């Protein structure tokens, strides 16, 4: 049901959501919720939500025809973590921290 | 998680 | 309000200001503990407080003296230390928020 390539996409996608990188990989649980968390700005800054819970979600609904596709969604929701959030934010440090540990296995793909 | 505006908090 | 308690006010301000956002976040709110998935807090923890509901009887003049606000503000403390483990972080939260509030009531007439 689900070729090579996307098998070690959402093998990758587990691994991101594992007790193993918890510390940093809480604020891309669940999808931002701007009333929850008291942030009413972030719907008018960033337009294209996403997050690791939409992710799965879309991957276990077969929706990602390729890798390509996935890796955008993902790069998608590290980039508005980047445009919303100012640089010297410690949540920041956790999307470099979780996106340097996505761009590693994603390289490692035939 | 307690969360609250970008902080965070592992209660469980 | 009497004048004590008008100084209870602006510790309870204090408390909720910028200065201590960093360590007083998490006694902002009630505990949810459906949202946290924690069936056994409201069979340990009987009578939960935070910050909102003591602004709640500040403002609604529930609070007699005084003490009836510091009981309500330690009981908040005492929740957080009885349900987590000593070493978990909330309780390093708790300590210093906590020192903010007992160093500020101390200097009362």
């Amino acid at each position: 049901k689900l070729s090579e390539h996307l098998r070690y996409c959402d093998s990758i996608l587990r691994e991101m959501l594992s007790k193993k990188h918890a510390a940093y990989a809480w604020p891309f649980y669940k999808p931002v919720d701007a009333e929850a968390l008291e942030l009413h700005d972030y719907h008018d800054i960033i337009k294209h939500p996403m997050d690791l819970s939409t992710v799965k979600r879309k991957m276990d609904g077969r929706e990602y025809p390729d890798a390509q596709g996935f890796a955008a969604d993902v790069r998608l929701m590290f980039s508005n973590c980047y445009k919303y959030n100012p640089p010297d934010h410690e949540v920041v440090a956790m999307a470099r921290k979780l996106q340097d540990v996505f761009e590693m296995r994603f390289a490692k793909m035939p | 998680w307690k969360q609250w505006k970008k902080y965070g908090l592992k209660i469980c």
